[PDB]
């Protein structure tokens, strides 16, 4: 299934949701980053936001109340990407442990490195995700 | 020193997506932001103020800049056009003077983020550094999305008709008439207007004006302001406290252009005729009604004797006026009757010396 | 010598709602220790306990951002009385594991109700030595 | 099934009284109406506009639990109107008003007297002194928070479930770290209207400042009214309250005010003001013992040739 | 299947009590670190599965370490990565940590690589990958 | 008293600096040890020390000092010349016979990177006034309350 | 306790004095048995000095101070043994407890033990070369590792012949010689990313279990240096052959062994008699492979300067010598090695230029003298005015009882 | 790094606690400080750090280097290197003093003073840090924006546990160069010429003979030649600054050792020539003893008699290092 954005999902609020949930976190809680994602130019951001989103659905079902709105707002704003049929991580994919606070700042650039090219590119290849050999 | 108040204008930041209000005034003046959500912004409890210089969240229902000065309070609101909303005035029509700036806001919300927005004068694209889009996320997973088109300095040129189409949404559009110098379109004519005695009356002007006008209803030297509210396009001013007092002129002007119109009024009353009189070998009566019509056994036939009515000797000064003579021949007790719309009414004078 | 009592008592009675607004911005499976072997006396137990989920009320502080940092020091206010009586640091022998924050929070709120009828009747100088458990 | 919205037209509004909710510590508003009402508690400070929400708050729900804050009240609401009860309260950190307050109630109903005080640290008591004599043990209770810096609150509460004449009397409340302040319970049997009415007629010069007014001593609040010749207008209604009325628009004549509670009554005829004037004219010339000369003059001097007819504004 | 972890040539560098000793001698002995308190005794996966815990703390330290302490934490890191090349999978519920001293956590770390030197190459460590309690 | 002055009946409280014991390099010192250190190691802070203008930062300072000692004595090989070289920096308030903290005085848990920072903070301030005045007052370390 | 101590060899029955925060440093000196007062200089010097240094004198002689110390101790030994001095080159063996290589050079006197690792040409001459004086060194990773000795005779230094499989294939299979009872030693360093690789020795292809062994570490970001070091004891004809790695990542790269019953210097001496151009930019060379490095020296008329007994690319060392200064003669070339000789003879005949006549003489005839390799000259009569005839004789002189032809002269008869 | 156009001067930074170096020169040149751990010297084993801005200003040798190819320190601590250094410089140059003193507390001060008087607010400043186990060293330095005759005289540092340690200061005119020959030598004595100058500021010198000029090893400084090559001749010393000249003229001989083999006689008439510097003459029964009286009186050579008798003759020199002869016949 063809992966590919006509209208931009990147929404031009999205630094400030992430401000705001930043605002109510440890930054120190203990989530994580892929550690061998192969040298891609053009899947590169749009498969770390595809693991930082699949972080914000874990995130939310150890969430309270009120911190699970701040999470989904977050998710929101990076569930654009479950709009494509990405293939489950292979085997040799390795995660190492990180800040929260590291993740979202990470989160924020991917989608402003993302933002002026989301419509322009075709991310088809990006389904099969790559670890550097 | 020469004191001034000119509406707020607008400008977007060069660093970012958002608007800034540029509102010129002698001495300088309270620029705050208002964000009411209704398109009216009646009350001020749901309504939203915040005065700071550059607005960042520009999604929202009624935006308009607002607050003044010593002089006062001018405001100047986004025009905006809701997709997703019910149309409002059918086709819009939006006028500004030839050099000030045009700006015109497209708001849609879909469900998906799936939609794009685009701005059209009249079936041809438009110029690159005339637009800009912004979006933003609402509810459960909705996307609300917002294409302005902006002029930096207005012409001839730039007037005609745009439309916004959505892919997700239906094509609303709105014309633009630029303007050289301000106007006050109103059907003047001498109207005159004449109340019963105690009914409910009001005085009416219905006119399309820019700038906001700044009108007053005078009467005699008494000079009372209006409630220049404006669904039609025009706007209709009114004035209903006439007291039942019988020329009442509104004169109402904007920057470039002034207006007066001349409301004349009366009062019809049930005749009087109580005020009998007769002097020797002469005798008449006083009727006060604006439709006096007189007739002349005791008071059982009319006498067609002597006559002396009240031709139309008062041009210009018809308000309120009495109006005859009934000479001697033959003494006895005779009645004299005030006849109008509203029936009659009479009194009876003996002719004795 | 040095002695622990209180006259007038510092437990608020609205401590459980502190508590759930804190709770209600945490994530629950956040990783903090509760002592494994406390001697445990009836008198001192629950005391001790406070004293420890204090200690932590302000290293979490620490790495808090602005707003959780208010919720905090609102959960740290109602058992900082603690810090009025002289508690002698802990000893080498006192072990401590891994829990959650939800744990400990649920636990420092059990804490305060059970101590609640007592905080004015007793006289805790006993209890500023910690103790381990045999 | 049938229950429907047509019945009696019997219909009341009886004010709002005070529940202690079981064992939990949260107060319950029972305000009884035949058509049942909008029962709102609204925590306002330092009051007094009560639709102003961005100080004052308000909260419709029956059941308060935030009872720490400025002012309290109960407010009922249902087809006749909004009657509201204040919750009595004692501020210990409020500065030493030279009044000591008075409460008044009758026999039957609730008594409630908030005592709350704001100390630094925790280490503070608070105390009710019955006329300084002990107070029973399920008439009291005690709340406590905590407030801005490591502030505390602490609320000391005094309640009657039916007060009678036995609980009639001086209230104070003291704090192991504030001055005692008090107030007075004065019970009633029947709503009463106490006030003096000394100023039945007035006498004012014709471009005088003058506001008519009505001091009185009333429990509960009552519904006041200033009638004049048919125009009927409203009132804006130290212990006792003073009702005042200014739009006298120079007009001379009765100015009734009528003043009316639950189960009491009362009203005051307030005479014409009058001022001076010369005003002369003539009257009939077939006359008798004078010609006659009317013309109503001045309170003042009321009215050559001698022997004239008797005269009573007009003179004979 | 769930095989996949055995080293053909030895990761074990002969020069890592080095490594170790140079990290010691800048880090405060007493700092908290955690171990695991309920690991299953399995003779073959055990030193493995700790060392596995080690090198997780070993990234968790590099976070918080100043400019020239994070030079050292990665050059002890390197020493024992080599686990990360195996698909361990994480921690299960009944996993319990207990809070120790980092001078502990290191000197344990080097006992674990000293006696798996002999047989990190002659062991197939493919039941290794799924942490067990006792 | 263990032998005071003959000459003035009324005590001898002297603390004071001739020449000023702060050196310009300090906040070098604190970098180099920062650099070996991990941030949130657990330290203490006095939480509730006395407003006083001309003893507060000087209060810290002994406090932080007695912190270099205690932090020696667990720190390895390198890590103890580290401490030591920042502990010379104000191992000057021990020339004071400064009294033993009071039962009142209490501490909050804080972060190595913050007592490190604060008494940086605290030298700077301090190195304009070491010489001008006089500290006889702070050698009794004083609570709020 | 704190004790320092020196070594002093005994050059003659001489008179030789030994000296070694100025301030009131207490001092006390402590010969052989016997006591000696002190008198100290000042920074800060004291001294104790022999007259005629006798049998009694030699040995013991410490120096005990205390000043900012309880005490301060110092040791020398004195000795008088006479001329069995030696410096045999270092040898290696590995410490018995753990992964790490001791220098064993013998000398009498006994010699400073330095370890000198220095990267190999990157940008030998210790620029930023790394030296560290330890005997035992347990670093045996990268760079070029040369242990060297260095006594009263000099300094005779010994490299650990290495085989990087990580760098550049060597265009020419080398040579390793070593006389037979000497210890073989040859590391084969690998770089690999990731660890995952091995290394195996091989000399009949196809090793002894205590003649090789295997050592690791990890470099910048998460790299992998193996050794795998092969040693032979004390070599024998049995050893000598060729040995080669190969690597589970790395091209196979080999090197063969060639073991000397004796000392060897081999050179192939070609042209020995040469001749100058006048302007020709000469060097005279020597091609030589010999085992122990030689120590060289070209010596002319009684001058005798050394030389730059550089290595070629091919196996042997070729040495060089341009200072010819044009001047002609016998330039002799004599290098030597523990075990061996050599002298090689290089005649030189430049001049290229003739020098006229000048004798007049009335005994027997004039004489013609010249300065030319080889002349030829022609006795003439058509001189001026003017025939070829004969003159009998007994620089190249010439009785008549002239002029010259070479290929680059003129008289008066 | 030589010396080459406008010299560095230093000022020190508004900013900070550090110092600057400001060189002039037409291309700018290179600009590198360098501080010594010991008093020497130029080696490579002390620290050369290019940074035009100095912070790090404790230490034995500061200074600095202009190249591109176109500090006066007083130590209480420890001993004088001179007997009351002088320190010399041209109006309007800056004036710059460092005074460093190491003790064991910190309890120390120093201060600078002039002829028993204090020093101006602006003309000061100091610094300290800790050395080896608690050890506290302190710089006090003393300058002056542009020196004027005002400001020439005795500046003396004096510390609160140390000795007072002083120097004068020579401040007039724009350069000047103060020095203070003829030589001669025997054919095997090793010598070298020598000059012994106070000269500021630094001098160019030259060494020149016969054409061939080669330059020089460069309280006073002292220049030395020693290639003469046994040559004799005048040795000419030419050293300059930028405001001063000077010029020495160094004449050298060679040994007296006189040659005689030169001998010669026309008919009636007979002499010999001697090739020595200072050479003195001397002219049958007799075993060539006896003394011919003579007729005529007798790098550079000498000669002597006429013919009355004929026989053969012996002729002598005679020099310091003895004598040499030569036999003559006085035949035709
Ligand atoms: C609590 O926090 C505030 C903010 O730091 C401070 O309160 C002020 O303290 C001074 C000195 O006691 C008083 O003069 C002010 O009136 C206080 N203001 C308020 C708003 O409380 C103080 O640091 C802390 N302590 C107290 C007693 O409030
Ligand atoms: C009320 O009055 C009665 C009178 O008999 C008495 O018994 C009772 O104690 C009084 N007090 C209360 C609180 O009821
Ligand atoms: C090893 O060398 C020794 C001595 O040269 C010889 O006796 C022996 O047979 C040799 N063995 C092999 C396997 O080469
Ligand atoms: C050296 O020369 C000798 C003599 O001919 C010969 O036996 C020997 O094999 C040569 N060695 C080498 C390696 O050239
Ligand atoms: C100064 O430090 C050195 C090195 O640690 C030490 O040997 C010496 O004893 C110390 N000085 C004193 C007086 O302790």
């Amino acid at each position: 299934q063809d992966c590919s954005f006509q209208h931009s999902p990147i929404s031009s609020d999205f630094a400030v949701k992430i401000r705001e949930l930043s605002d109510y976190l440890l930054q120190d809680y203990p989530v994580t980053v892929a550690s061998n994602l192969q040298d891609e130019e053009l899947c590169g951001g749009l498969w770390r936001l595809v693991l930082a989103q699949r972080w914000m659905e874990r995130l939310k079902t150890v969430a309270g109340s009120k911190m699970q709105g701040l999470l989904e707002r977050v998710n929101t704003e990076i569930h654009f990407v479950t709009k494509c049929a990405f293939q489950p991580p292979p085997s040799c994919l390795r995660f190492v442990q990180t800040n929260i606070s590291r993740l979202l700042q990470e989160t924020s650039e991917q989608l402003v490195a993302l933002k002026p090219w989301i419509t322009r590119q075709n991310f088809s290849r990006c389904l099969e995700l790559q670890c550097q050999p | 020193l020469l004191y001034t108040l000119r509406r707020p204008y607008f400008r977007k930041m060069e660093n970012q997506d958002a608007l800034v209000c540029i509102s010129e005034s002698v001495p300088e003046p309270i620029v705050e932001w208002v964000l009411c959500d209704e398109s009216c912004k009646e009350e001020s409890p749901a309504v939203v103020k915040k005065e700071e210089k550059v607005l960042h969240e520009l999604f929202g229902m009624d935006i308009r800049c607002c607050a003044r000065n010593e002089l006062g309070r001018e405001c100047t609101r986004l025009f905006t056009i809701d997709l997703n909303q019910t149309p409002q005035t059918t086709l819009p029509q939006l006028f500004l003077k030839v050099g000030e700036p045009l700006w015109i806001r497209c708001k849609a919300v879909h469900v998906n983020h799936g939609f794009g927005l685009t701005w059209e004068l009249e079936n041809k694209a438009l110029e690159e550094g005339n637009y800009f889009e912004m979006s933003t996320y609402s509810t459960n997973r909705t996307m609300i999305r917002i294409l302005f088109a902006f002029v930096s300095s207005v012409a001839r040129n730039d007037t005609g008709y745009y439309t916004c189409s959505s892919s997700k949404h239906p094509s609303q559009s709105a014309l633009v008439i630029i303007v050289e110098k301000g106007f006050i379109n109103a059907t003047n004519s001498s109207e005159d207007y004449e109340i019963d005695q105690y009914e409910e009356f009001c005085f009416s002007v219905r006119f399309k004006a820019y700038p906001q006008i700044r009108c007053t209803w005078t009467f005699s030297r008494k000079s009372f302001p209006c409630e220049q509210k404006g669904d039609n396009g025009y706007s209709i001013s009114k004035f209903c406290n006439h007291k039942h007092q019988p020329e009442y002129i509104f004169h109402a002007e904007n920057d470039d252009a002034q207006f007066t119109k001349m409301f004349t009024l009366n009062i019809r009353r049930k005749p009087q005729v109580l005020a009998e009189a007769s002097a020797s070998q002469a005798s008449c009566f006083s009727d006060g009604y604006p439709l006096p019509s007189w007739t002349w056994n005791c008071t059982e036939e009319i006498t067609e004797g002597v006559w002396n009515r009240k031709a139309n000797r008062k041009v210009f000064g018809q308000w309120v006026s009495s109006s005859n003579m009934s000479e001697a021949i033959k003494g006895f007790l005779v009645k004299c009757c005030a006849y109008n719309s509203l029936g009659t009414s009479c009194e009876t004078i003996l002719l004795n010396s």
